RNA sequence: UAAGUCAGACGCAAAGCUACAAGGUUUCGCGUCAAAAGGAAAAAAGUCCGCCAGCGAGGCUAAGGUACAUAAA
RNA sequence: CCAAAGGCAAAGCAAACGGCAGCUGUAACUCUAACGGCUCUAAGGUAGCAAAAUUCCAUGGCAUUUAAAUGAUGUCCCGCAUGAAUGGU
RNA sequence: CCUAUGCAGCUUUAGGGCAGGUUAUUAUUCAAUAAACUACCUUUUUUCUGGGACGGACGCUCUUAUUAAAGAAACAAGAGUGAGCAAUGGUUUUUACUAAUUAUAAAAAAGAAAAGCUUAACUGCAAUACAAACAAUUAAAGCAGGGGCAUUGUCGGCAAUAAUGCAUUGAAGAAAUA
RNA sequence: CGUUCUUCAACCAACGGAAUAAAGCUACGCUAGGGAUAACAGGCUUAUUCGCUCACAGAGUUUUAUCGACGAGCGCGGUUGGCACCUCGAUGUUGGAUCACCGCUUCCUGUAGCUGCAAACGGUUAUAAGGGUUAGACUGUUCGUCUGAUAAUGCGGUACGUGAUCUGAGUUCAA
RNA sequence: UAAUGCGAUAAUACGCAUGACGGUUCAUUUUUGCCGUGUGUGGUCACGGUAAAACUUAAGAAUCGUCCA
């Protein structure tokens, strides 16, 4: 298990923090979630939390 | 995960036996007092009606299930009842009961489970 | 060598005929020994709370499979189950706050009074600060 | 009272630990001592009766007593 | 015996500071093991001495000494934990 | 002998420093810097405990005795845990099913499995209560926005009871000033 | 350069975590305190130890002469323990020398029964505390082993009696 | 609750069919014991509880068996 950053693809800078298991799902996770900057659901992509 | 009980003034009840299906509509004022039945229709009444005009096989048949739904619709319409809540129990999953419920919804009566 | 876990107070909080107001906890339990009845709710940890103004009731039911079920009910003030009782409950809630403030006294303050105003977000009051503090309405356009 | 206190003790009644021991130890219910003079049991912190503002050569009682020591059959 | 961890030095130094093993089979009856097999380490304590100013079992076994010996002397000995310039006899 | 806001001397491969000598590098015709060796200076080396040392222990859950409200201690007793899951989350349909967990008489309009679509494991707030020295910790009706499955119900993660860490300091994304 | 919002990380597991980090010796020791807390003695307790009664199984083999058990109860305060009640502005340690008072659970000197008691020498039970209870080798010893005699060489309490009467061999300061 | 219940094609149009005997499963608080609290020289005391545990005789209901005395 690891902590990852889900970053908006709208380039607004908004992000979410979630937990993922890299071995069970060895691919970039993507989800639809609300973006307060824009005001609607958009597509988010996994990124390194650092 | 049982849900909390919700009080409703009008409820629909079904009693499925070996031989017939009974439907009742009862009005309540409070959970602590008895209700008043406003509609009482069973497949026994439908069988006596249809058999005279159109031969049917037995009371527990598709023809009688639709007939019971039609008779229930007329009584509720006459008394100005358009929305009812269904009481869910073991008998509610009977095939005969489910056919009656489907017919009622198509006729125009709004039946709600929750 | 020793040690003990922090105690959890399982058990009922009210008996038959006791008056409750919305949001009050009636039962704390680890498992669903008691089920929610009328005018009540249940939390994700089986905590039962009241949702209207009324009195607590207890009842037992025998199920189809021979098991025993126990319910918790809240009964309206005058056995009024009509849909108009909701507005009466809303007024009673406002009144109850006024009674408490009168009994407590003026020196038990119930609202803050700072030398500054709290920011507004999405039409409500927010406890989070803005990057810069400014006086309201002391600036003109351009 | 933004004060003092955070060393407690035993009796009757229960449970854990000890050996259904300790005037042992750890919790718990009531009482007394601590901070409580006076009376009864020999002396008597914790048992029984009972709570001292002062004086008096008046009277009735409690626990306990009523052939001598020692007040009363 | 200079391996490891340090110090010093000309990449070497122990009379510098320090270290110096274990299991198992075997000779007529028996016993013992001269003699074999295996593991590991930088090296595996050699001579000498030894119930000691060093010995837990302990007042060890034997001899001398006394009428009587937890004493003294001699002697047997892998010695819990002796030992060669912190020197051995 | 034990207990201190304890003191002192001594030792070292306990922490930090360079301020004499040696050594290394560099520069001017007795100098400057130092993770080295010697000398010197300064600082640290818990508590609980049937006395102290030795041993053991320190967070958070379940269960046993002190009966059938709650609460309740001992270096009393019997067991767990410092996670896992991209579905094992959310929501609809079907039925020859009603289990399992560290432990446990949870649960039938409920669950498990099978089939389909999904990301509410959200943004901004919140009446009223449980508990509680305080800090924090626990449950939650309801309002606005954008969504999922249904077609007017539910979703603010997981049957429930453990899977944790204040402030400070540091770092990243965005925005407002200067 | 500074502020707010969305977030995360390290040592805090002695887990309310901070003086950034960080081990020992003292018998050469020193000061401030406690019988709130140990070592010797007293006290409480009696598991253990010791004694008696019931039990009469089993050995002896007619005898409960004598020996003796499973198990249970009661008593003693002398053995090994438990507790921490008195004393830390101080209750001098072990053994012996010298001089003692008391108990009886009797080693000798007494009295009365039984006996697997012919006599002698014994065994065992009840009762009895006036007198007596040895000189030496080894060992700091208590104890223990041994030697020559003796009617016999008993046990225990008394701050495990006794240092303002003596001793200092052991233990327990500085080499 | 005969518009019941059960069934071996189990579906319900067809089969068994509501009585009678037998065996199983579920009132003077039945009245004694026992337990809890208060008081107590350790019981010649008081009240309550047992729908927590032992303990009586019925009557009824739910299946089941049955050519029926
Ligand atoms: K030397
Ligand atoms: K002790
Ligand atoms: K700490
Ligand atoms: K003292
Ligand atoms: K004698
Ligand atoms: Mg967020
Ligand atoms: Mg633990
Ligand atoms: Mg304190
Ligand atoms: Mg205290
Ligand atoms: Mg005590
Ligand atoms: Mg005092
Ligand atoms: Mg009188
Ligand atoms: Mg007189
Ligand atoms: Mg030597
Ligand atoms: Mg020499
Ligand atoms: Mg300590
Ligand atoms: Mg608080
Ligand atoms: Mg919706
Ligand atoms: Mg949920
Ligand atoms: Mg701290
Ligand atoms: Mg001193
Ligand atoms: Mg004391
Ligand atoms: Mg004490
Ligand atoms: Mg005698
Ligand atoms: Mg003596
Ligand atoms: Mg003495
Ligand atoms: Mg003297
Ligand atoms: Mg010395």
């Amino acid at each position: 298990r690891l902590l990852v950053k889900m970053v908006s693809l709208a380039k607004t800078g908004y992000f979410y923090v979630t937990t993922k298991n890299p071995r069970n799902t060895p691919w970039k996770l993507k989800l639809m979630k609300f973006d307060p900057v824009v005001g609607r659901h958009v597509l988010f992509e996994e990124s390194k939390l650092k | 995960p049982l849900k909390p009980l919700v009080f409703r003034p009008l409820k629909l009840f079904f009693w499925a036996t070996n031989r017939h299906v009974h439907a009742k509509v009862v009005r309540f004022s409070s959970p602590f007092n008895e209700g008043v039945p406003v509609v009482d229709i069973s497949t026994f009444d439908a069988f006596n009606k249809l058999k005279g005009s159109a031969p049917v096989v037995a009371p527990r048949s598709l023809e009688c299930y639709k007939e019971v739904a039609k008779m229930v619709k007329e009584e509720t319409a006459r008394q100005n009842i358009n929305e009812v809540t269904l009481h869910l129990n073991s008998h509610a999953s009977d095939r005969g009961v489910r056919e009656v419920v489907r017919e009622l919804k198509n006729l125009g009566l709004l039946v709600k489970k929750v | 060598q020793g040690g003990k876990s922090h105690a959890k107070n399982w058990g009922p909080k009210f008996g038959d005929g006791e008056i409750v107001f919305p949001g009050m906890i009636i039962m704390r339990q680890k498992q669903g020994i008691y089920s929610p009845g009328y005018n009540v709710g249940r939390g994700r940890d089986y905590t039962i709370f009241a949702k209207t103004v009324g009195y607590v009731e207890y009842s037992k039911l025998k199920t189809e499979r021979g098991k025993t079920r126990r319910y918790i009910h809240v009964v309206p003030i005058n056995d009024d189950w009509s849909p108009e009782y909701q507005k009466l409950a809303d007024e009673l809630v406002v009144r109850r706050a006024e009674v408490k403030r009168q009994i407590l006294g003026h020196h038990v303050h119930t609202e803050p009074a700072f030398h500054f105003s709290l920011p507004q977000r999405n039409g409500n009051m927010s406890w989070l600060l803005n990057s810069v503090h400014k006086f309201p309405g002391t600036t003109t356009l351009a």
